[PDB]
DNA sequence: GGATGGCGCCCGAACAGGGACTG
DNA sequence: GTCCCTGTTCGGGCGCCT
């Protein structure tokens, strides 16, 4: 029907090649419902063996709903794929919805010599049979070029509805529409009814969000009246660290209580200088961190640690100690705590406040071991995107440093 | 006959040629045999006599079957490999039959010729020519090209499981409750129907192979029990492993442990016990297969208690969904584990064994936890789902460590068995700085020209200790500091490190290390009643931090 | 003796990432 | 920049199944 777009790779980059994981049958029972349905409608082919790339393909269930989606692992491909300002407003909105309206792909199909790239492969339990590949024929879901491709009709769409409501921004990335206003609880969920309907006569979620809310997590020191040579020496430790972000934190004053060879439980009465000291350093840490530019050219580093007690405090950076933005994640505190569970929805929290901040996916470093992460953490996702993270043993000190009181 | 099935497109990698080696000689025996295999493909189309204008060629060989009666015939394909376009392998595992749910009536069959029956791009035909000679002087050498899948070529394996699974699938899409396990050409069909309705279902799956040019010899049609299946016994409740004989050799070189640590392997998967830690320990650091090595007598001790576990019988069982699946951990020493999976106590599914040694410095609950891992992905592979888990560690131990440990680690539903040896926690470092302890601030440095360092620290109670070493390294003298501090401070002791490196292993409370000296750091842990371990930035002029860091750097930095 | 593919195990080798160090 | 230490991935051998 419509005359398909060329696309191509990076200069030197071949396609993705990456083995398929172990799926549960839940899931596998799920993707053949759902390729056989697509494969009837011409979204996908079979492919044979004489494809050499293939990419992981599995599934996720969404919280009160007996439907399955279909999620493919595109972010290798989206590397090695051939390369709008973002909405400044969309942060402020008392209220976020996020759509997915990765549906809408299907009706633009693929460039030919590009098929071959998106193959994926559905296991079998027990091996019984091998590998069914596939491949696609439209807009795959999950790829960096699907939006891009689907851009000219994308503006086509909503112009009407952008029109009729111009407090009220629109933000795509990926499969997901992005959707905020000011409007009261109610009224919000009215507006976001109205843009379904209108959405639904084309062709053819969760939750709700609130960036008003989003505040950041500075850097807190201790108030005792009553200090150690232990608490000076942690507390001297912790500002030395700090002033690689803050370099106006000094620890001159504190430094000079424990010259001596001192036992650590020894009660050290703070000098004037030294309570002084203590308090500058206090408003120094209230002030946001100078220099900080965001360059949309590099990517966007989060650190996470984990403070026990469901607390998880994070960090996003490009450079090293150039922050933008530090703050936490609380759970529930109970007994059956999962943690790789709370992990999961840590990087989706913090992943959708880049998207939203930015309009990019951040780099993880995960504090957890590889294979732990792997077996667990398809079982708690629930967005249409994926971020790429690395997986890192952090020194207990940083553990320290972005603590709580 | 042949597949009437479309081929498999197949193209060489870019700027590359078909191959041109010349056939080496062969034994006479072997001539008399591919020439009565190649007569007779020739006849049925599966090869074609090719003339001079094939400049290609590839060596050919032939072994015995299985069977040790016929001849196979195979292809040096290792140069038009090299050369041939890269392929998506579809085989993505090996079917267990502990996955095997019961059913009523079960068939074992498999197809006769498997490759020759399946058609070879037409394009790529010329790459796969080859050339027989005969006896000479009598009659000179043919020259013939592969019509179909050569045996010893990089893509047939792939093609054929894949043009295997296009095969069947439309009599899986008419039968979808016929179970059919596809491995190569060997076909399990399992139904839940009665033995008249059942064999009458397995000839329209020989009916429908037939009209896609694959036929079931009745030679290797298995109607009756047991059915031979993958090296398997399948009875009709439960099912065994084949006889696995161990070598039993003198002087055991590289090569025979290589296949006697790999025998236990296979043997591991349902005879529980198997320990194979001192065996591999002797494979360290060879170089050639022919390499004598003496067994250890941890080695012959091994060694001799796994040849009593086999000498005992033992089978599994099969998988019924309508049940939870439990897997039971048991602990060996120097970090080994064996696991029991099953549904009914004391019938067992399968069973195996964990001793992957993972990090330079680790403790028996992360070995536990990365167990529950492999079981856990191993699992999901075999009947796709999580088990229940018996571990012999305590709920409060597991809660100690995870409360403590700075990562994320979680174990899935487990309740707590007392099947010693039980899984503990050596030691625990104190969170708060001890009353009454003597405060110990070490420090360590090292030259990196000469490689010669200093290790000491200072006490507040006004002791001090200087010890010289030689081909160190900073890290292993912050590692110096601390153990020389364990060793001459009483049961209770604060120790202030500036080593961020030496901290974190020792928070991790590790109980075995490949560095010896982070095992006598172990050791002084234990027997400590209460340690806390402090940091401070080094260079910073904190006390008494810059004491001990004046004493270790004088003579060596500087 | 002389082939290929899958999976498993174990080992040593070649990387990558972070921290500390010289003057 | 270098040296050190630890991590993961890769391919070698063996085991098992045209
Ligand atoms: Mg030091």
């Amino acid at each position: 029907p419509i005359e398909t777009v060329p696309v191509k790779l990076k200069p030197g980059m071949d396609g993705p090649k990456v083995k398929q994981w172990p799926l549960t049958e839940e899931k596998i029972k799920a993707l053949v419902e759902i390729c056989t349905e697509m494969e009837k409608e011409g979204k996908i082919s079979k492919i044979g063996p004489e494809n050499p790339y293939n990419t992981p393909v599995f599934a996720i269930k969404k919280k009160d709903s007996t439907k399955w989606r279909k999620l493919v692992d595109f972010r290798e491909l989206n590397k090695r794929t051939q390369d709008i300002p973002h909405p400044a407003g969309l942060k402020k909105k008392k209220s976020v919805t996020v759509l997915d309206v990765g549906d809408a792909y299907f009706s633009v199909p693929l460039d030919e010599d590009f098929r071959k790239y998106t193959a994926f492969t559905i296991p079998s339990i027990n091996n019984e049979t091998p590998g069914i590949r596939y491949q696609y024929n439209v807009l795959p879901q999950g790829w960096k070029g699907s939006p891009a491709i689907f851009q000219s009709s994308m503006t086509k769409i909503l112009e009407p509805f952008r029109k009729q409501n111009p407090d009220i921004v629109i933000y795509q990335y990926m499969d997901d529409l992005y959707v905020g206003s000011d409007l009261e609880i109610g009224q919000h969920r009215t507006k976001i009814e109205e843009l379904r309907q209108h959405l639904l006569r084309w062709g053819l979620m969760g939750y709700e969000l609130h960036p008003d809310k989003w505040t950041v997590q500075p850097i807190v020191l201790p108030e005792k009246d009553s200090w150690t040579v232990n608490d000076i020496q942690k507390l001297v430790g912790k500002l030395n660290w700090a002033s690689q972000i803050y370099p106006g934190i000094k620890v001159r004053q504190l430094s000079k209580l424990l010259r001596g060879t001192k036992a650590l439980t020894e009660v050290i009465p703070l000098t004037e200088e030294a309570e002084l000291e203590l308090a500058e350093n206090r408003e120094i840490l209230k002030e946001p961190v100078h220099g900080v530019y965001y360059d949309p050219s590099k990517d966007l580093i989060a650190e996470i640690q984990k403070q026990g007690q469901g607390q998880w405090t994070y960090q996003i950076y490009q450079e090293p100690f150039k922050n933008l933005k530090t703050g936490k994640y609380a759970r529930m505190r109970g007994a059956h705590t999962n943690d790789v569970k709370q992990l999961t929805e840590a990087v989706q929290k913090i992943t959708t406040e880049s998207i939203v901040i930015w309009g990019k996916t951040p780099k993880f470093k995960l504090p957890i071991q590889k294979e732990t992460w792997e077996t667990w953490w398809t079982e708690y996702w629930q967005a249409t995107w994926i971020p790429e993270w690395e997986f890192v043993n952090t020194p207990p000190l940083v553990k320290l440093w972005y603590q709580l009181e | 006959p042949i597949s009437p099935i479309e081929t498999v497109p197949v193209k060489l990698k870019p700027g590359m040629d078909g191959p041109k080696v010349k056939q080496w000689p062969l034994t006479e025996e072997k001539i008399k045999a591919l020439v009565e295999i190649c007569t007779e493909m020739e006849k049925e189309g599966k090869i074609s006599k090719i003339g001079p204008e094939n400049p290609y060629n590839t060596p050919v060989f032939a072994i015995k079957k299985k069977d040790s009666t016929k001849w196979r015939k195979l292809v040096d394909f290792r140069e038009l490999n090299k050369r041939t376009q890269d392929f998506w392998e579809v085989q993505l595992g090996i079917p267990h039959p502990a996955g095997l749910k019961k059913k009523k009536s079960v068939t074992v069959l498999d197809v006769g010729d498997a490759y020759f029956s399946v058609p070879l791009d037409e394009d790529f035909r010329k790459y796969t020519a080859f050339t027989i000679p005969s006896i000479n002087n009598e009659t000179p050498g043919i020259r013939y090209q592969y019509n179909v899948l050569p045996q010893g070529w990089k893509g047939s394996p792939a093609i054929f499981q894949s043009s295997m699974t296009k095969i069947l699938e439309p009599f899986r899409k008419q039968n979808p409750d016929i179970v059919i396990y596809q491995y190569m050409d060997d076909l399990y069909v399992g139904s839940d129907l009665e033995i008249g309705q059942h064999r009458t279902k397995i000839e329209e799956l020989r009916q429908h192979l037939l009209r896609w040019g694959l036929t079931t010899p009745d030679k290797k049609h298995q109607k009756e029990p047991p059915f031979l299946w993958m090296g398997y016994e399948l009875h009709p409740d439960k099912w065994t492993v084949q006889p696995i004989v161990l070598p039993e050799k003198d002087s055991w070189t590289v090569n025979d442990i290589c296949k006697l640590v790999g025998k236990l392997n296979w043997a591991s998967q349902i005879y529980p016990g198997i320990k194979v830690r001192q065996l591999s320990k002797l494979l360290r650091g060879t170089k050639a297969l022919t390499e004598v090595i003496p067994l250890t007598e941890e080695a012959e001790l091994e060694l001799a208690e796994n040849r009593e576990i086999l000498k005992e019988p033992v089978h599994g069982v099969y998988y019924d969904p309508s049940k939870d699946l439990i897997a039971e951990i048991q602990k060996q020493g120097q970090g080994q584990w064996t696991y029991q999976i099953y549904q009914e106590p004391f019938k067992n599914l399968k069973t195996g064994k964990y001793a992957r040694m993972r990090g330079a410095h680790t403790n028996d609950v992360k070995q536990l936890t990365e167990a529950v891992q492999k079981i856990t992905t191993e699992s999901i592979v075999i009947w796709g789902k999580t088990p229940k888990f018996k571990l012999p560690i305590q709920k409060e131990t597991w809660e100690t460590w995870w409360t403590e440990y700075w990562q994320a680690t979680w174990i899935p539903e487990w309740e707590f068995v007392n099947t010693p040896p039980l899984v503990k926690l050596w030691y625990q470092l104190e969170k708060e700085p001890i009353v009454g302890a003597e405060t110990f601030y070490v420090d360590g440095a090292a030259n990196r020209e000469t490689k010669l360092g200093k290790a000491g620290y200072v006490t507040n109670r006004g002791r001090q200790k200087v010890v010289t070493l030689t081909d160190t390294t900073n890290q292993k003298t912050e590692l110096q500091a601390i153990y020389l501090a364990l060793q001459d401070s009483g049961l209770e002791v604060n120790i202030v490190t500036d080593s961020q490196y030496a901290l974190g292993i020792i928070q991790a409370q590790p109980d075995q290390s490949e560095s010896e000296l982070v095992n006598q750091i172990i050791e002084q842990l234990i027997k400590k009643e209460k340690v806390y371990l402090a940091w401070v930035p080094a260079h910073k002029g904190i006390g008494g931090n810059e004491q001990v860091d004046k004493l270790v750097s004088a003579g060596i930095r500087k």
